[PDB]
């Protein structure tokens, strides 16, 4: 029996006062607490709406409510009585007439599947449906369904919020655990549609819950083992009923489990003590969330002063009487045969029956509250000037009401603005929930904060605040990021193994390592091939002393030799030798110095422009005496100082020329450093670094002074023959022969030294050292019999 | 405010558009000929045939409760709505009357001819456990079962003729066809279609447009520029409909260019509206559903009259229509309906086969359930209404009756609840003596089975058919690009001339010279030969080697016979035997060095080169050492040129020991010959040991040759050092020539053995002349 009151404009509703437990029957004859305080509800809101001169005051508002106990055929019986008293045509039942009334919309819709199949036939007519306890978020689309209007968040919105609690709570990654044959199934499939979507998210593992059969619970014990073998995850959302939520946590508390993986918890679970009992060790970290639940005190005030005299308005009411402690009524029924007992007597009997007002409740309120609004917004933009209700309600449509419905962001029954989105859909106002025990004894869910379009919470709610709320943020191992790493996600998402690159490149901005151009390394953090001033062959201790002392020791036989050169010109001895000899020899000498000291100075670009022809020049000048004196003793002996001067001028132009040549084939540059090492801490290695000087090219250089000693060998192999002049002449063959062997020498260190990395500090030392003993063995010679001289 | 109701055991229903949307004030307009009363009296004739058929349903008798939608929404809705009140549990509500008929449960909603109506049928049916089949719904947008559960179409929506399009498409060998759509919801959903079944078989899309219906002809103008300017291909397709078609047509005529395109359903004959462009539409192809006329329906419809048919108030009402009249005077009984032609659409056929589908589906369940009995039993009094659906209807298997026995359609229901289209290909056959007219080719029954013979551009008589491939297929050359976003067509670009095909994208090279004939197998460096140097480039060579033996041979025998001679007798006559045989072996030196090249050869040649050298400039350096010595025993002047010549050997066969040749051939150019020149010897330490050697040897001769005041063969003498002079200018020449020509292939070689020869010829000359003076002159 539907409910009828009398008003110019009536609104539809379907309300659950019964159940579907029978299935032979349309409805159970028992009620449920939920379905029935509800109803009452939205006839306080009519009553109420109907009462004040600032909504609604030249016309009153109607309601029109029937049941629906979620049947697939009499819910839509009841949904399609709204549209028959519409067209209420009648013209083929004849009896041996009444008046219809329109409906503008309805404030039914409570179960999930009623929704659809009571929004379905309700789209294709111009009346609206605003749902009040759907949660099944698959009817927020408006291609489907253009004339529903959810007054509460849908389960997309949960979803939403779930993923908006996980990227602001350290964790990315969470495995998902959802039960099917229910709201849980949508609400997965919403979670993972929002999150794929969603950057820096991360899905750990995905679990199905059966809701066949839980009393075995052998399932449960093999779900929380295969949650624990996935590494460092410690975070789970639940989106399944509290039934099964108390045996996984009981599960839990049994197993014991090392992991101690915290929980999310859903609508569902809320703020209520069912499902955990003297639970510690599960109950920390499990922070749920849950909506809004206001209270509206005018509702309970009206619900206490009730009696079976004055609501006669409604007629489940009468028989409501039989869901208390076990008493009926006579009035009407007849009673039973197990209880004679009447509770009409009094209404204590209710009170003391510890009822309490659900959350729902509130949410019938608010949803004819904006209807009403949209039927002011209407009288307002089209019958402002009217007495009563306007005619031009019967012959309006339902698109300028889905319209004026969208477009609401009044404030309900309770402090919060009530609104609708484009989808008609209202925002999300959830509160979050955790349950903790370390700050009170008693079981508390204390509240982090609001959730109605950003997070506004305590992060430091938690008494220890240290390290648990970044626990599980990992990258499916432990973080690594030390400065030289290499990101290769291959297969696992969101997760990638912490391995470096090679140390020959470098890493960039922490995603990939590649190669420096040469004389470049990464340094010790892998970060960049950084750059530091090459290493100089000045004051080297452990092996260049002794050519340094070498080289210094010259200077003191070069100052002899020169104060003597240009001296002593009364004696015959040095009359009977050559002028230019000796002062070319000491010429010589000082140019083998200075080629030999020009090696401590560090190489540039100005530097080798001249000091690639200082080397030459050295060699050449020593051996153009000795060639001017075998000139000299072989034009002297058969059977000319100036045309020396001109042939040794002649051998230096050659060279000077042959210099200018094979200079002019390259400009004069640095050459890089040649290496094939591995990198080391120091990164600023052994970086020698020269001119264009190579092995070919001092082949080159000394390949005229081969030819300058083999003629000097093959004139003294003569010379020695006849001795004459205190032997002058085969000590004179003495000093080339030792020339000689001391230049082949030198030539056998600079081939085949191929098997050592340091040859530019120890062959090029080497061939110096061999080119001062040579010089100092020359000086000694020469500069005896002046010293024999000077003592005798 | 009109149903018409038919007594029966199992009452159907239907829904047919009799009137058309008239506007606001009115509800509906005058009713249509075509598709509100004929399609009537076919189901009308059809449910009659099924209540006389002995075979099918013989216990149980259908009938009929048949409602008008005056083609709305909201009207169509408030019809519709009597089927489930009828079905309702409840009925009628409870009330009080201010002072009879029973609802009847109908299973069938046979009816829909357009896609609004159909579309809020389905929606308000698929939840009340009632099913529902059209016999007019070709809008795509009843096909999702989530949103429209119970609904088997028996006619082929649109879009499942991209199918079709795709078989043509792919027949003819076509891949950059264009193609053209309207800016509606099934147009958009059927072009979205084809182009999802043209990427299932790979067909590329040039251009993808929507035209409208409330745009002029400028609009048309600009879309139809916008398709034909870019050309690469002479195929089209024209999805949208007639009226939009025509206007199209009519643009592509004001064009003056013409060429072949597909038509859907919209321009399957349609000969009447596009009689005025019959330039255009000259080669085209278009798809028609196929709609055999039926005999049966034909004779009962001719023979219907109102005073003997007046069951149905519509029907009397198109018979006022047709032959205006008023009742009131009765003056249409005068008017004759064989008077005029009747002219069947192709609807008659679809509900004719939805009423047998479902009558089918009824035989099938009632067999199913209980086949002892012939009338309805109890258990079937209630229909289900949703396994009649799923089991029986969805999954038939009737033969489409009332048709001619040549033909076999076969309809039958798929999953998605749509019945099995059977497709025309009608084409504009060019008739320049009569008329333009349609033809048809072939069907689309299961598979595209159509003649090119019967089609004017397809028959190889009138010419080859047009194509629409972006590109035209090349041979083995130039690879295949590899270029993305245009990856629907390929088109091969041109590769260096010295690539060979290594894969279909990738350009590379492993060999030139000879072609390969296989496809991509087959790689080899060259088939060389073992003689690459020309004999005319090689004859010069061996006429001077032939001058040179002879030369040799000559001054030998001279020598030999005037070995009395007192110039010999007090000279090295063994040492000019010697010298004269190695001049002799530098002509056996040259000739082996142009021989077959290899390992072998080239280190012959090489030993040759070296070693006859070497032998001359000893014996020479001999002799100038003797006369440098005695001027200022035999067997010390043989043995020193020997242990001379034992240091370049020692060298040479150590460097042969070190290091071991190969056929190692590296070529810088990319075409080239991989035939081996000289060796596998590169520039290495080798060539500088030798001509160190050549440099010590010749500055010792040029040392030696100091002595000027030789008072014995001062001419001897004087020739001699102008012989070595000349010697060693013709190496430093060679030095450089050699030096230049680093990199020639053959040149380098060719001018090594040219001034070898030509210093071997010189030196032997330069002996042969004194010889000459001393004894030819």
């Amino acid at each position: 029996h539907s409910i009828r009151i009398e008003g110019d404009v009536t609104l539809g509703g379907l309300f659950p006062v019964h159940a579907k437990g029978p299935s032979g029957v349309p409805c159970g004859d028992i009620k449920r607490e939920n379905g029935i305080h509800r109803l009452e509800a939205m006839l306080y809101a009519l009553d109420q709406i109907n009462s004040d001169p600032n909504l609604l005051p030249n016309v009153t508002l109607g309601a029109r409510i029937l049941d629906t106990c979620s049947r697939d055929t009499y819910a839509l019986e009841q949904s399609l009585t709204f549209v028959q008293a519409l067209i209420q045509k009648d013209t083929s039942d004849v009896r041996c007439f009444v008046k219809p009334e329109k409906v503008v919309g309805v404030i039914g819709a409570s179960g999930s599947s009623v929704s659809i199949m009571v929004a379905n036939i309700l789209r294709l007519f111009q009346i609206p449906q605003i749902s009040y306890a759907s949660t099944a978020p698959e009817l927020s689309d408006d291609r489907r369904y253009d004339f529903f209007s959810r007054v509460v968040p849908p389960d997309s919105f949960q979803a939403q919020a779930m993923v908006d609690i996980v990227k602001a709570l350290g964790w990315n990654y969470v495995s998902t655990l959802a039960s099917e044959g229910s709201y849980g199934e949508k609400g997965v499939e919403s979670f993972t549609q929002i999150s794929k979507e969603a950057g820096g998210l991360c899905i750990a593992q995905s679990v199905r819950i059966p809701q066949e059969r839980k009393d075995r619970t052998i399932d449960f014990d093999r779900i929380i083992k295969q949650l624990l073998d996935t590494p460092n995850s410690r975070a789970v959302v639940i989106f399944a009923n509290d039934e099964d939520i108390k045996q996984i946590l009981a599960a839990a508390k049994r197993a014991d489990q090392v992991g101690h993986f915290l929980w999310v918890g859903s609508d569902s679970w809320g703020s209520k003590i069912n499902p955990l009992h003297q639970h510690e060790d599960i109950a920390e970290g499990a922070i749920t969330i849950q909506p809004k639940r206001a209270t509206v005190e005018g509702f309970d005030a009206y619900f206490t002063s009730r009696t079976l005299e004055n609501n006669r308005r409604n007629v489940w009411f009468a028989e409501y009487w039989e869901e208390n402690f076990n008493c009926k009524l006579t009035i009407s029924g007849s009673k039973k045969e197990d209880t004679d007992r009447k509770c009409t007597g009094q209404e204590r009997i209710g009170k003391d029956s510890n009822y309490e007002q659900e959350g729902k409740v509130q949410f019938v309120i608010d949803a004819v509250y904006a209807m009403a609004h949209a039927l002011h917004h209407m009288n307002k933009d089209l019958c402002a000037d009217y007495r009563g209700v306007c005619p031009e309600m019967e012959q309006a449509g339902g698109k300028k009401l889905l319209k004026y419905i969208r477009n609401v962001n009044f404030n309900g029954s309770a402090g919060t603005p009530v609104m609708f989105n484009k989808n008609g859909d209202a925002p999300g106002r959830y509160d979050i929930f955790q349950y903790q025990t370390t700050n009170t004894s008693n079981p508390g869910y204390r509240l982090i904060g609001q959730w109605t379009d950003e997070l506004q919470l305590n992060i430091e709610d938690m008494q220890w605040g240290k390290g648990v709320r970044e626990i599980p943020a990992s990258v499916c191992t432990l973080p690594c990021k030390p400065g030289q790493r290499k990101k290769t996600q291959k297969g696992t998402p969101c997760c990638w193994t912490c391995e470096p690159c090679d140390g020959y490149q470098y890493q960039f901005d922490e995603m990939t390592c590649q190669h420096c151009p040469y004389d470049q390394r990464p340094n010790e953090n892998r970060t960049g091939c950084q750059d530091i001033p090459i290493i100089k062959l000045e004051w080297h201790s452990p092996w260049a002393v002794i050519p340094v002392f070498l080289a210094m020791l010259g200077i003191i036989a070069t100052i002899f030799v020169m104060a003597t050169f240009i001296r002593y010109n009364d004696t015959p001895i040095v009359r009977a030798s050559g002028r230019e000899l000796s002062y070319v020899l000491l010429t010589g000498i000082f140019l083998c110095y200075i080629i030999t000291f020009l090696m401590i100075a560090k190489p540039d670009v100005a530097v080798c422009s001249f000091r690639r022809v200082f080397l030459g020049l050295g060699m050449c000048i020593s051996y153009a005496a000795l060639l001017t004196k075998t000139n000299r003793i072989y034009r002297i002996f058969e059977q000319s100082p100036t045309s020396q001067l001109a042939i040794t001028s002649s051998l230096i132009s050659v060279q000077l020329l042959g210099v200018f040549i094979w200079f002019i084939v390259d400009p004069p540059n640095i050459i890089i450093d040649y290496d094939e090492h591995k990198t080391m801490n120091p990164e600023q290695a052994r970086g020698v670094l020269k001119c264009d000087i190579t092995d070919l090219q001092i082949i080159c250089s000394l390949g005229y002074s081969i030819l300058l000693m083999v003629t000097c060998t093959v004139y003294a192999f003569k010379t020695r023959g006849v001795p004459e002049n205190f032997n002058e002449a085969k000590y004179i063959g003495f000093t080339m022969y030792t020339t000689c062997i001391v230049w082949l020498a030198f030539i056998p260190i600079f081939f085949g030294t191929a098997q050592s990395a340091e040859k530019l500090y120890i062959q090029t030392t080497t061939l110096t050292i061999s080119m001062n003993l040579s010089a100092s063995v020359a000086l000694g010679m020469l500069y005896m019999p002046k010293v024999y001289i000077i003592i005798f | 405010k009109k149903v018409l109701t038919l007594e029966g055991d199992l009452v159907l229903g239907g829904l047919f558009p009799v009137h058309q949307k008239g506007g606001p004030a009115e509800d509906c307009g005058p009713v249509n000929e075509h598709r509100g009363i004929q399609r009537l009296e076919a189901m009308l004739f059809a449910l009659d045939r099924i209540n006389r058929d002995p075979h099918l349903l013989p216990g149980v008798r259908l009938g009929a409760h048949i409602l008008d939608s005056c083609s709305k929404d909201t009207h169509a809705l408030e019809q519709a709505l009597d089927f489930v009140r009828a079905s309702l549990s409840r009925g009628a509500d409870g009330s009080r009357h201010i002072c009879g008929d029973a609802p009847t449960a109908i299973t069938g909603v046979i009816g829909g001819s357009y896609s609004d109506v159909s579309i809020q049928v389905a929606n308000l049916l698929r939840l009340f456990q009632i099913p529902q089949i059209s016999y007019a719904s070709t809008s795509a947008k009843l096909s999702d079962k989530s949103r429209y559960d119970y609904f088997a179409r028996t006619v082929p929506p649109d879009f499942f003729q991209a199918k079709a399009m795709a078989e043509i498409l792919r027949f003819f060998n076509w891949t950059y066809v264009s193609t053209v759509a309207s800016e509606g919801d099934y147009g958009e959903t059927g072009i979205e279609a084809f182009e999802l079944e043209a990427r299932a078989r790979n067909i590329c899309v040039a251009t993808s447009e929507k035209v409208g219906r409330a745009m002029s002809r400028a609009a048309f103008e600009g879309v139809v520029r916008a398709l034909l300017q870019k050309p690469s291909a002479r195929v089209a397709v024209l999805f949208t409909r007639s009226e939009d078609a025509r206007e199209l047509l009519a643009a592509s005529q004001r064009l003056n260019a013409s060429f072949t395109w597909v038509a859907s359903d919209g321009w399957g004959a349609l000969e009447s509206v596009v009689a005025g462009s019959e330039g255009a539409a000259e080669g085209a192809i278009t798809i028609e559903l196929a709609s055999y006329p039926i005999s049966d329906f034909a004779s009962y419809f001719q023979s219907l009259d109102p005073w003997n048919n007046s069951r149905n108030p519509w029907f009397r009402e198109f018979w006022e229509q047709r032959f205006r009249c008023s009742f009131r005077q009765r003056d249409c009984a005068a008017h004759s309906l064989r008077a005029v032609p009747f002219e069947q659409e192709s609807k008659i056929m679809f509900v004719v086969n939805a009423v047998y589908a479902m009558a089918h589906a009824l035989h099938n369940m009632h067999r199913a359930l209980c086949p002892n009995t012939t009338r309805l039993c109890d258990a079937m009094r209630p229909v289900n209404g949703r396994r009649l659906y799923k089991d029986f209807v969805l999954n038939v298997k009737f033969d489409a009756p009332f048709r001619p026995a040549d033909t076999h359609n076969e309809v039958r229901f798929d999953r998605f609840g749509d019945g099995i289209g059977r497709y025309n290909i009608f084409t504009y056959l060019r008739a320049g003596s009569g008329r333009y007219r349609y033809q048809k080719v072939g069907y689309w029954a299961e598979g595209l089975t159509l003649d090119t013979s019967l089609i004017p551009w397809a028959s190889p008589s009138a010419g080859p058919l047009p194509a629409s491939r972006c590109s035209e297929p090349c041979l083995q050359n130039e690879v295949k690009s590899v270029q993305p976003g245009e990856v629907c067509c390929w088109l091969c670009i041109p590769c260096q001339p010295y690539e060979y095909r290594l894969d279909e994208f990738t350009c590379a090279d492993c060999g030139l010279g000879y072609w390969p004939n296989a496809s991509l197998t087959g790689c080899f460096e060259l088939p060389q030969e073992y003689i690459r140097w020309g004999d005319a480039w090689a004859v010069g060579p061996v006429t001077i080697a032939c001058l040179g033996a002879l030369a040799t041979l000559f001054v030998l025998g001279v020598f030999v016979r005037h070995n009395a001679t007192p110039v010999v007798k007090a000279s090295g006559r063994e040492l000019c035997y010697i010298l004269l045989g190695g001049v002799f072996l530098c002509y056996c030196m040259t000739f082996i060095f142009i021989a077959k090249p290899s390992t072998a050869v080239c280190t012959l040649r090489r030993l040759g080169l070296g070693t006859a050298f070497s032998v001359c400039y000893s014996a020479l350096l001999t002799k100038t050492y003797r006369i440098a010595r005695i001027f200022g025993s035999p067997a010390s002047q043989v043995a020193i040129c020997l242990a001379l010549i034992s240091g370049q050997l020692l060298i040479v066969v150590a460097w042969l020991v070190v290091e071991a040749p190969g056929t190692g051939k590296e070529t810088a150019p990319e075409r080239r010959e991989v035939v081996t020149l000289r060796c596998n010897h590169r520039d290495a330490s080798m060539l500088g040991s030798l001509a160190y050697n050549v440099l010590l040897i010749a500055l010792c001769t040029l040392y030696a040759f100091k002595t000027r005041k030789c008072p014995e063969n001062f001419n001897e003498a004087k020739f001699i050092g102008f012989t070595m002079y000349t010697t060693c200018i013709i190496w430093l020449a060679f030095l450089p020539i050699f030096y230049v020509t680093s990199s020639d292939y053959r040149v380098q070689t060719t001018t090594m053995c040219v001034s070898v020869s030509l210093s071997g010829s010189v030196v032997l000359g330069c002996l042969f002349a004194p010889k000459l003076y001393i004894i030819l002159f």
